[PDB]
């Protein structure tokens, strides 16, 4: 049964009651207490530092070369919070009323309202840690609105609000290294969690340069690996993201929540050729001039500028006319992958649609226009070869982001008692859809004022030591993992990895990507097992396990890519209604919107690892609403 | 497209390697580097060689893990990007490419073209912050910024951390990402409590680390990928001079683990 | 019939609720508003350059020959505030209670 | 500065003569209603500041019409016209309209009246009588 | 250039009393224009200086005041008035006594300026 340990009383003091009514770790005792942090975002980096500087022992961990690489470096973005520095009207209560509408309905209100109200103490943080945010001319700082928000409540870098902060992070990780206190361990990634007595009290790593397996132990384990949008071939993730420590995690017994929740992003560069899986994020912030056509002929090799204006198929406007061309990201979406899917694309593969921008340069004035846009329309330039300001755009949606993950309760603790899960690797409080801005603010919520004190508490609760690393559980898990490794080395069969990888990314794209209906669900289900036996039959990875062997990593991610699609795929099929990013074809009003189902589906659906990847049990969390009103 | 490239091949780190060639017919003139470097792979591995080995996270040039030395110049021919950005429409059919990895006492050899850049965070590690613990933070809008200041601090800490700047000075030596992160410590004032001592910090760690000195040849701004100027340079000079002045004393070195 | 529209509960959150539930303009869509204000005094030049801060498009006017010619100019006594920087008894309620019972009872509360 | 202040006007100094005093109006508290928007009764006319009835009551405190004006101007204003403005379409009128013409042409005839007239009595005459 | 609603508490930053009592003698200028009417080359420095000393001694004033002296500097030689012989009539009608030492204060404040190679932006042209 799932316990989500929330708060009582009014919403403005639940966390201050709670953090009251938890126990303390005297900061004598706490340097006799050991944490494995697996990650190094700005959540995992965030944690580290905190939990160093509070004294206790962690242990930090990356697969990159340096703990500053990570997807949490990409994010062009701002960062919110609720300042009300322009006096516009935000607020605490605005922000988590903004932040559990957008979500439609499907979060715990009480995280949502944490999250709102820490973040003014992110920013102030992150201001005083050097973070090079834009200021005005007197010197105070500068806000934005996040193209379409009400209120103007986003800080920014230039164009690296989410490098800034995590080098942040990252400094002061280094400032807790540098005084002894964390040991950060580069290169190697986890491959295994070991749970003693039903307490999750150790890993097992392989270090990826030299080959090595090794154990570690500690009291408490914290999960900050990011999302796993990666699932999907073709993302706009890094091109290491994963979902092993999660489905590792998972299958030693964490319950995994509304693993179906995912994100798409609707402006990306198109691939150029079936050897790339890497989709470079744009802005939102076009789409604005609108103009998204495509040729009427199916087959033109006219110059997209040659195509006379009576013969541009300019869907999107003879469709949905009444949001004024500015339809929701989903719906546009949704069109561009069906008319790409028809066989009217295009870009090389067939692979895009056009984005003109030449009506707003008449209309417009070309400074205006090079002012607002002129960093996006180099950075296409030097990627695509062509001039925006001549010739169209090209674009094509991508999965972007995954709301689901990890199921935690208000403790930030996973069903596994002691893991701790933290930024997107859980649930959390994102519901059916992320706000934009909003995963760096949670990221940095859980790693610097949430974590510390649910850590502290639990750890208050046990007592420290005890565990070593010659339990007969490490040596099963390494035997374990030695066994998966030297399985895969031993298939050599034909296929390469990303063969595999691009096949299940393809069929999971087109049947569990934008629009899903009962029976590409049920073929997909159907298909999923057949990829994995040939996978693990007819798979060709190269070299040895004791070398620099990438070939071998990417394997792994696959298996477990492999095994979490069906998961996956089941709970798409299981929520029958449409909800935020899960879109279902048989739910959806006539304008193309989410009809929702409030009286049977308003629940967080957490999946239990049974032995079978085919029926896995489902336990249903209930979601009670009583300061915001489903409507 | 017809590629013909010359990549170095390095078992490990104490085993010599030795340049191998491997001559390509179809390259797509709009694919990058690195999508190239992959068919390869793909190729190799049909065959039955062993996979070329380089490090790439985003391809965005924005994570800084890209670390190849195209054709005599870091980040390849153009300028002011990585090489997860550039592309083929740069080179030319029938052309000879030449892959390195970047060559310095602090970055050893681990793979083909894969080094070790752990003297960066060792670097970061003495000094390269400011000393402030979480929830003692006071209100955002405490201390003004002029806007130049803090224009100017965006700029110089932009730097990636990729290394570019060690492998394209003559002396291997790391300048210009020492100063890129003593100028953006030291234009805010959050910056100035320790900034004194945090410059003869971090450039007694590289001197302590094995990097060259600067002869102010100036190579290294001429591939940086985010255009890092020379005038961090001039800052860290002065405030090298300033702070031994002030009589400051490096502290003791940061070994490693 | 007139209505006053003042908020409902504790006199503390009244203005919270109400500017929680009044509604409000993208800063995109600000700048196809035009806003008239006429007179430049304290009242008048703060309006005008917060709503210009804002966005909208501000028109205004004064009699005199320069905004800052317009009265007020000439206001000699300080300016009262609830900061209770002196120690002294002095608090929002305070200043609420004060300046209702100084009017005799003759304006609303919420204001 | 009062003394010297009353010296430079008057012309006697404080401290050897008495001073003479006589009272006069200084403020206004009434005005136009507003509601807790701002709004009068007209929608879309809003009144701050001494224009207005507000919250002074039958009776202004010391040093608060300075901080009322400055209150309406920066902190409660601009809620309240966002407000209002985003219940309503912008744009649409002109000023080519009847009503913009009728109230011109009444400008146009009074200023012409009063122009006009060309009595005996100076303005001010009329203004001390009414004082 | 501070906005609406993004200042900090009152007593953050700490003024001394003589710097505030000098803000305030230059800070009370009334417009008049008897400055540039005395003097007899019509020059607006009087005016030019006392604002500029104003907001040069007060803290809130630091971040743009090098840049601050020489756009507003640059505007009176766009609308016309001349240039200051060091006479010193204006001071001598200024009805609030607005001492020549603020003219002193802009003319190191413009040559600081110029040694940081700070331009003037473009002129405020008229409606
Ligand atoms: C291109 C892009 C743009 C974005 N823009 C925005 C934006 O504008 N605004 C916004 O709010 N959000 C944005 N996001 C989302 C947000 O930045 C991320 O989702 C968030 O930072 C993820 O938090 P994290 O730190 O847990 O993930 P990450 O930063 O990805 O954490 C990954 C870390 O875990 C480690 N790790 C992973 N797997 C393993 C393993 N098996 N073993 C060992 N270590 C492992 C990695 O080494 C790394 O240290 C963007 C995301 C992307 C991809
Ligand atoms: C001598 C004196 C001393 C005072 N001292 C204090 C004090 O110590 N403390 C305190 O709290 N209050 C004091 N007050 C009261 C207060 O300062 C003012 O009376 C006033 O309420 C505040 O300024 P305001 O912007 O509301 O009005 P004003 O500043 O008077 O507004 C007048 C503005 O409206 C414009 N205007 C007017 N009619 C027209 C028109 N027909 N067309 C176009 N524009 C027009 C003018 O051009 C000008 O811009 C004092 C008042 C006086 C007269
Ligand atoms: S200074 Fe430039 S070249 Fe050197 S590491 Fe930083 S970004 Fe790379
Ligand atoms: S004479 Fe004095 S008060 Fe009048 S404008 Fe000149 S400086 Fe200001
Ligand atoms: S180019 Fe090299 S010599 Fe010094 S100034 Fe830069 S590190
Ligand atoms: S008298 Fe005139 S010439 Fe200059 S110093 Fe004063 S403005
Ligand atoms: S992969 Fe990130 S800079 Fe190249």
């Amino acid at each position: 049964v799932l316990d989500s340990k929330v708060p009582t009383g009014p919403i403005e003091q639940r966390w201050d009651k709670h953090r009251f009514e938890m126990k303390l770790v005297n900061p004598a005792n706490r340097r006799k207490y050991t944490i494995i942090v697996v990650g190094s975002g700005l959540a995992g980096a965030s944690a580290a530092a905190t939990l160093g500087e509070a004294g206790y022992n962690v242990l930090c961990f990356c697969y990159q070369d340096s703990p500053r690489r990570a997807h949490s470096i990409a994010a062009q973005g701002g960062i919110n919070a609720a300042k009300n520095y322009r006096n516009d009207g935000d607020s605490i209560y605005r922000l988590f009323y903004d932040t559990v509408k957008g979500g439609d309905f499907r979060a715990r209100e009480s995280n949502v309202y944490r999250l709102a109200q820490v973040s003014v103490n992110i920013i102030d943080q992150c201001v005083a840690q050097g973070v090079p945010f834009a200021r005005e001319y007197g010197g105070l700082l500068d806000n934005r609105s996040f193209g379409g928000a009400q209120v103007a409540r986003t800080f920014y870098a230039r164009g690296q609000t989410g490098q800034q902060l995590l080098l942040g992070a990252y400094q002061a990780l280094s400032r807790q290294i540098a005084a002894g206190t964390v040991k950060m361990f580069p290169r190697t990634e986890m491959l295994d969690l070991v749970v003693v007595d039903g307490r999750a009290r150790g890993i097992i790593t392989r270090d990826m340069v030299t080959g090595k397996i090794t154990r570690y132990a500690a009291d408490a384990v914290v999960l900050a690996t990011g999302g796993y949008g990666n699932v999907f071939y073709l993302s706009t993730n890094a091109k290491g993201c994963n979902a092993t420590a999660i489905w590792r995690a998972h299958r030693r017994g964490a319950f995994f929540g509304n693993p179906c929740f995912t994100q798409i992003h609707p402006t990306c560069i198109p691939v150029s050729g079936e050897y790339q899986s890497k989709l470079t994020l744009m802005s939102e912030s076009l789409r604005n001039d609108g103009r998204i056509w495509v040729p009427k002929k199916k087959g033109d090799t006219r110059r997209p500028q040659d195509i006379p204006e009576s013969e541009r198929d300019y869907y999107l406007e003879e469709r949905y006319p009444s949001f004024g061309n500015l339809v929701p990201r989903d719906i546009a979406s949704r069109a561009a992958k069906q008319v790409c899917d028809e066989g009217r694309g295009v870009g090389p593969g067939g692979l895009g649609v056009y984005l003109d921008f030449a009506d707003a340069i008449k209309r417009l004035g070309r400074q205006k226009i090079a002012e607002r846009y002129g960093n996006l329309f180099d950075m296409y330039k030097q990627i695509t070869g062509e001039d925006p300001y001549e010739t169209p755009m090209r674009i094509y949606p991508a999965v972007h982001y995954t709301m689901g993950g990890l199921w935690v309760d208000y403790n930030l603790q996973s069903t596994i008692p002691g893991l701790f899960v933290i930024g997107e690797a859980n649930f959390s409080d994102h519901g059916a859809n992320r706000l934009g801005a909003s995963a760096l603010m949670q990221g940095l919520a859980d790693g610097y004022f949430i974590l510390p004190y649910t850590i502290a508490n639990f750890l208050a609760q046990v007592k420290p030591g005890g565990v070593s690393i010659d339990r007969p559980e490490f040596a099963e898990a390494e035997a374990e993992i030695n066994q998966r490794i030297q399985r895969l080395l031993s298939i050599r069969g034909k296929r390469t990895v990303d063969s595999f990888h691009r096949e299940l990314g393809k069929l999971m794209w087109d049947k569990c990507g934008m629009a899903r209906n009962a029976a590409g669900l049920r073929e997909a289900l159907q298909r999923i097992p057949e990829i994995r036996a040939e996978f693990w039959e007819n798979v060709n990875v190269p070299g040895e396990a004791n070398d620099l062997n990438q070939a071998l990593e990417k394997a792994g991610r696959v298996a477990d890519f492999l095994e979490l699609a069906e998961l996956m795929c089941l709970d798409a099929l299981h929520r029958e209604e449409s909800c935020g990013g899960h879109f279902r074809e048989e739910y959806q009003t006539p304008d193309g919107e989410a009809l929702r189902n409030d009286e049977q589906f308003s629940y967080v659906a957490a999946w239990e690892f049974t032995g079978d990847l085919a029926k896995p049990r489902l336990h249903k969390e209930p979601l009670v609403f009583e300061y915001v009103k489903p409507t | 497209m017809k590629i013909t490239l010359k990549i170095w091949r390095q078992k490990n780190r104490n085993t010599p390697g030795e340049f191998k060639t491997y001559v390509m017919d179809n390259v797509n003139p709009d694919m990058s580097f690195l999508e190239m470097l992959d068919v390869l792979n793909e190729d190799l591995m049909s065959r039955g060689e062993e996979p070329v080995a380089f490090d790439h996270d985003c391809r965005e040039g924005i994570c800084g893990m890209c670390s190849l030395m195209i054709n005599g110049v870091a980040h390849g021919p153009k300028n002011a990007i990585t090489t997860c950005q550039l592309h083929m429409r740069s080179f030319k059919d029938g052309d000879t490419i030449t892959v390195e990895p970047w060559r310095a006492s602090a970055f050893p050899i681990l793979k083909d073209l894969v080094v070790d850049r752990s003297a960066f965070d060792r670097i970061i590690q003495a000094g390269g912050y400011i000393s402030v613990s979480t929830g003692s933070a006071p209100d955002a809008n405490t201390i003004p910024v002029s806007k130049v200041a803090a224009d100017r601090a965006m700029d110089a800490a932009a730097c990636i951390g990729c290394g570019a700047c060690v492998a394209a000075c003559p002396n291997g030596s790391a300048m210009l990402f020492t100063a890129a992160k003593v100028t953006h410590l030291a234009l805010l004032p959050q910056g100035q409590p320790e900034r004194y001592q945090r410059v003869v910090n971090m450039v007694a760690q590289a001197d302590f680390e094995g990097f060259g000195n600067c002869t102010n040849i100036g190579e290294c701004a001429a591939v940086c990928p985010k255009e890092i100027s020379l005038e961090t340079i001039a800052q860290l000079n002065r405030d090298l001079v300033m702070a031994a002045l002030r009589g400051i004393e490096p502290n003791t070195p940061i070994v490693p683990a």
